[PDB]
RNA sequence: GUCUACGGCCAUACCACCCUGAACGCGCCCGAUCUCGUCUGAUCUCGGAAGCUAAGCAGGGUCGGGCCUGGUUAGUACUUGGAUGGGAGACCGCCUGGGAAUACCGGGUGCUGUAGGCUU
RNA sequence: CAUAGCGACGUCGCUUUUUGAUCCUUCGAUGUCGGCUCUUCCUAUCAUUGUGAAGCAGAAUUCACCAAGCGUUGGAUUGUU
RNA sequence: CCUCCCGUGGAGCAGAAGGGCAAAAGCUCGCUUGAUCUUGAUUUUCAGUACGAAUACAGACCGUGAAAGCGGGGCCUCACGA
RNA sequence: GUUUUAUCCGGUAAAGCGAAUGAUUAGAGGUCUUGGGGCCGAAACGAUCUCAACCUAUUCUCAAACUUUAAAUGGGUAAGAAGCCCGGCUCGCUGGCGUGGAGCCGGGCGUGGAAUGCGAGUGCCUAGUGGGCCACUUUUGGUAAGCAGAACUGGCGCUGCGGGAUGAACCGAACGCCGGGUUAAGGCGCCCGAUGCCGACGCUCAUCAGACCCCAGAAAAGGUGUUGGUUGAUAUAGACAGCAGGACGGUGGCCAUGGAAGUCGGAAUCCGCUAAGGAGUGUGUAACAACUCACCUGCCGAAUCAACUAGCCCUGAAAAUGGAU
């Protein structure tokens, strides 16, 4: 048997609401800049990152983007983070100008670093502001339980491409 | 004088067992808790039938009075009054309160209503587990229905679910029954009362040659 | 666990190696899952109650759907499986018809759901078997069981009854 | 309606474990203690004297004065919605190093032993402890033995 | 391989009984003039060196008790977080993580620092 | 002769025609007991209609079912209920 | 009453209870007055105010013991007042 | 108001009582005594039989104010430049010592020594408030309460909107004025937007059916209604059910007696004929008698029986203006 390594990118999406969150599950997701109901973020996995994902697991689906995916979402959605403003975009200027100290210069750049967990992982993700994602079209299951229950919070392991393609 | 017992069917306090802090608790309905022929030996009687609770709830020391009361007098009609033995595995240890009211037309006469209300012990009940034996019945292998038949008629006297379940184990002791007389064989059990005493492998080999002797 | 059109899956897990055992044994189970990801927890569920394995502490080496090897092959399936009623823990021994072993334990879900109220989570099938048809023991199994079976579709209910809504003539339940 | 009194509550706190009554051992005097380690104060029942209070029990602080018998130990207290640095003074019955303190003075030592010898080596090395990363891809042998098929067992009732 | 003095950890070191102990040592032992305490030189203090390993002490033994450490109990009990799960309730099941304790069955029975002796 | 009719020890309920418990509404006020008068409703049926059972020979009585259509009174004492 | 043996404290430590304690903190003797004179810091309640109580020091003058030391009241948690 | 990696802290849940402290059930084995005593022992209970107390090894059941053991969740600290490492100086503190400690002065080290996120620090003045209430869970008093009192988080108060017909708190989601797209929770016969799908598989008939969190009504106990399931049993050496026979002798067995003869009661369950028969499961006779059963046989020729279990349905199930999925 060959098992394959362990996945280490993670796409998150925030699927529940502001209202009444207990504080930790609150500050979790602030930290993850989940801060808005279909809101995703690219997130590297390790221990840490694992737990609390684990702490925020009813109000996240989370799961494992392919390229299609980090492709999709880097071009239709990606927005930069620019002298803390929401810029698109739109040319290779504004990555190089921000991320060219590290060696990323482009879009191809920007998600060879995404999707390959690199050096400046940390860098070229908190470069990106965190997708303002649509509603899923075509509906979810149940918000409320964990996707391997029938519903859609949790670990969903690569159905995540999915929901991203009726996400975005 | 008694409330009925769906005033404290649930288990909602704390236990509250008489000791030097409830003080005044009159005593329990169920005083005797082993009947039928409590001397015959460990051999005699190999089946034994357990009533077993499905409800984590209270049941009073009246209640046990009465399914002890019922479940003997149909043993000893049917099987004889030496041929079992039955043993209630359960004592009523947790003493239920009362804040008496006063049953009369008035409450200027210094009811208080709800100011001091903690109570004066009313009675004692047993606090039982789901998966709990209530009774154990052990008798000759042939009076299988007799006891399933007197537990069944035990049963009415108890609020919530039970069943009844005849064990793998040899009478009232906690070895299996087919490994039972093997052991007695080899020695790893000795009889004694109506129990039996393991003896395992280890200590000094004065105790093992009075054996094998 | 919600249902669907359930699938098979063989599911292989082990420990993960320990200074105290360099190579686990390795564990393989038949789970009816609705996909792998519910395959992999289920795996985990059950080999959390027989061996002492945790997610965390194990695992899982293959994960892959089992095939039907016959499905044109019309087959006896006895299941045996435990579920949880209201009041209790039982065993049951149940038998369908079917082409597909995946099928035939939706059938099972199913009934267990019509006929016991028994929700997905309540119930573990512990054995999946194709039988022969002389080792079956339910009639409404049996009864199939004839090399000249032979019987009509006797009052046929329309079902395109808003097609048209409105007509001249009654419809005819006999063909 | 409760008590202030200072060891209400500290009836299973201040008591000695199981069996370890008596004669205090002599290590726990032998101690040194400077000033800016790391101890935990703990407060055991058996000297009466110099005893921190209940609050105090289980936290870590830093000694900033040393005396013949005690330590004067800056540590947070939270209060309310603010953590203020108190100071007690504590008989050193009561506390002890702090091996968090002590692993990292080590790992700091050992780090700079590093950075040192690479520096000789030229070979550049990785310092920062990372979080456990996600397990690489490896192949499991059979072995030529087929794994063994697990099915849930029947339910019965045992007792 | 051991002992003595002072110890650190404070039963793997304790407790009961039995066996063995070469050489130093530690003791038991002899005595009350002096020092010093007593109802009593029994203890304490002092001055000794005839005898003895009988005892303490050291080592070993016991299908020994205890203690220490494992397995089982048991992924059980319990439990963080979740559901417009079940049930009249009592309570229970599942998802997400963590995870015990008896009985029962094994193994072990002090380690060591400083200073000074004995052991061909 | 357990169960025609009853039902100890236990135990499960229902009702809001008792009395409590509570204090949610009302203190810029909801007139506070009983009787009289008058209407309607409930059934857990006293009688009457139709039935079943008896330790129902008849007579009388008792238990139970469908059942609230109809009726359930005149007085001494007491403010009384 | 006298003697031996076993005795982890199952006694005692003023009192309520809890904690603590064995060539102890208990019992009996001997000598004593640290239950004395002072300044600050700190803990407890806490608003980080006070009182009360307490802890660790420092400076005197002492007590005790061969000495190390210990002692500024009571083994600790209460026993009090602008 | 976060995790990770180290490192401490704790005594709740659980568990335990053949471990201490309390509570507690039942036998068993021993041998002393102001235990009762014990039948023939006074005579040296010549004796040894029982019951006590006591001890020993077991055994049933427990603890908010018990505990050896002991979680989950939780609380503190650390994860460097204020650090590390070299020298040197000061001290009235400490002291065998160039001792220890503290301070001070120069110098060299940057891989900035976990993850993730975020711009931080600091001062002055200051209103309103100081009746709260609710929900999950933990929890005290109480029979309980839309009762009274706490812990944690969220909410209502201060909040509109979609859904729960309706509703301060439930579920979804929080709000500038709009267009388009899509959803949540919830729904899609008609009211009323949307299943006018040739939806799938079953269950259920109610002469009080049932119909969706909070939530707005029900239990024990029953059913030969029906549907699954478990265990056991019988059967071509002919089951089961029907129809038809035998159902005895001793013995009208013994002790009960005024009759109890098999059946008002106490013990025991023999034998033989065999096809079987209980010296009796019931009816009953004053009593006899006469019947019935369990037991066997005949006719009948293929499957049948029993005890449980849990789904829906039914009984249990009664209130007042006429009425509420
Ligand atoms: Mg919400
Ligand atoms: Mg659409
Ligand atoms: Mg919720
Ligand atoms: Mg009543
Ligand atoms: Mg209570
Ligand atoms: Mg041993
Ligand atoms: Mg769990
Ligand atoms: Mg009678
Ligand atoms: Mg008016
Ligand atoms: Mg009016
Ligand atoms: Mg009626
Ligand atoms: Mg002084
Ligand atoms: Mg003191
Ligand atoms: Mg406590
Ligand atoms: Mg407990
Ligand atoms: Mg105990
Ligand atoms: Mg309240
Ligand atoms: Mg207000
Ligand atoms: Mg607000
Ligand atoms: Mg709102
Ligand atoms: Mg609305
Ligand atoms: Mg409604
Ligand atoms: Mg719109
Ligand atoms: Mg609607
Ligand atoms: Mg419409
Ligand atoms: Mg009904």
């Amino acid at each position: 048997f060959y098992v394959p390594a362990e996945p280490k990118l993670a796409f998150v999406i925030r699927i529940r609401g502001i209202n009444g969150v207990s504080p930790k599950v609150r500050k979790v997701l602030q930290l993850l800049r989940l801060r808005q109901i279909f809101n995703g973020t690219f997130v590297k996995l390790n221990k840490a990152s694992i737990n609390m994902l684990r702490i925020v697991e009813p109000y996240i689906a989370w799961g494992y983007p392919n390229l299609k995916s980090v492709n999709e979402l880097i071009y239709k959605r990606g927005y930069g983070k620019i002298n803390k403003k929401r810029i698109a975009l739109t040319d290779n200027a504004l990555i190089a100008r921000s991320l060219g100290k590290y060696g990323i210069i482009c879009m191809e750049d920007l998600i060879h670093e995404i999707y390959t967990v690199g050096k400046r992982f940390k860098e070229a993700n908190n470069f990106l502001w965190p997708f303002k994602l649509s509603s899923p079209r075509g509906g979810m299951k149940k918000k409320t339980t964990h996707f391997v229950e029938g519903g859609d919070a949790g670990n969903r392991e690569d159905q995540i491409n999915r929901l991203i393609r009726r996400m975005n | 004088g008694r409330r009925p017992a769906r005033c404290y069917r649930y288990c909602k306090n704390k236990p509250y067992p008489k000791s030097r802090f409830c003080r005044g608790v009159p005593d329990a309905k169920i005083r005797i808790f082993d009947l039928g022929r409590k001397k015959a030996k460990v051999d005699e009687f190999p089946l034994g039938g357990h009533m077993v609770s499905d409800e984590y709830e209270q049941l009073s020391s009246e209640a046990l009075e009465a399914a002890r009361i019922c479940a003997n007098k149909y043993m000893v009609k049917s099987c004889g009054r030496d041929g079992f033995h039955m043993r209630v595995r359960l004592h009523p240890f947790h003493v239920i309160r009362i804040n008496k009211m006063l049953s009369c037309a008035g409450a200027d006469r210094l009811q208080t209503g709800m100011r001091g209300a903690f109570g004066k012990p009313q009675g004692t009940v047993a606090r039982v587990h789901i998966g709990q034996v209530i009774m154990s019945i052990r008798t000759k292998l042939q009076n299988e229905e007799h006891v399933i038949e007197a537990l069944r008629r035990a049963k009415f006297k108890f609020p919530g679910r039970q069943k009844i379940h005849i064990s793998k184990k040899w009478g009232f002791t906690k070895f299996n029954a087919d490994e039972f007389e093997d052991m007695v064989a080899k020695k790893c059990l000795i009889p004694d009362g109506c129990g039996v005493k393991y003896v395992p492998s280890h200590g000094p080999l004065d105790k093992w040659r009075v054996l094998h002797s | 666990k919600a249902s669907g059109t359930l699938r098979e899956y063989k599911v292989v897990g082990r420990c993960l190696p320990t200074p105290k055992c360099h190579t686990p044994p390795l564990y393989r189970m038949r789970i009816f899952a609705p996909n792998h990801v519910v395959a992999k927890s289920r795996f985990w569920y059950f080999v959390s109650q027989l061996k002492k394995m945790k997610k965390s502490s194990g695992e899982i080496v293959y994960c892959g759907q089992v095939f039907e090897k016959s499905p044109l092959r019309v087959k006896n399936f006895g299941i045996w499986l435990r579920y949880d009623s209201r009041s209790g823990t039982h065993n049951m021994y149940r038998e369908y018809r079917d082409l597909t072993t995946a099928g035939a334990v939706t059938q099972c879900y199913r009934d267990m759901g019509a006929r016991h109220r028994a929700r997905a989570h309540s119930i573990q099938i512990m054995k999946v078997e194709e039988i022969a048809a002389s080792k079956c023991r339910r009639p409404a199994v049996k009864q199939f069981h004839d090399s000249k079976i032979k019987f009509p579709l006797p009052h046929r209910v329309l079902r395109r009854q808003h097609k048209p809504r409105f007509t001249t003539k009654r419809p005819n339940t006999f063909f | 309606t409760n008590t202030k009194g200072k060891r209400r509550g500290t009836r299973y706190m201040f008591s000695r474990p199981f069996r370890k009554h008596g004669v205090v051992p002599l290590a726990t005097y032998m101690r040194i203690y400077k000033k800016g380690d790391i101890v935990d104060i703990k407060g055991m029942g058996t000297v009466q004297k110099g005893m921190p209070h209940k609050c105090y029990h289980g936290k870590t602080g830093r000694v900033y004065n040393v005396t013949q018998h005690a330590v004067g130990i800056v540590v947070n207290k939270q209060v309310k919605g603010k953590i203020l640095a108190k100071r007690i003074n504590v008989r050193i019955e009561h506390i002890k190093h702090s091996k968090s303190r002590d692993s990292f003075l080590k790992r700091v030592k050992e780090n700079d032993q590093k950075k040192k010898e690479a520096k000789e080596k030229g070979t550049w090395v990785q310092l920062k402890r990372q979080p456990a990363p996600p397990r690489e891809a490896h192949f499991v042998r059979t072995n030529g033995k087929e794994p063994e098929l697990l099915e849930p067992i029947p339910y019965e009732f045992m007792a």
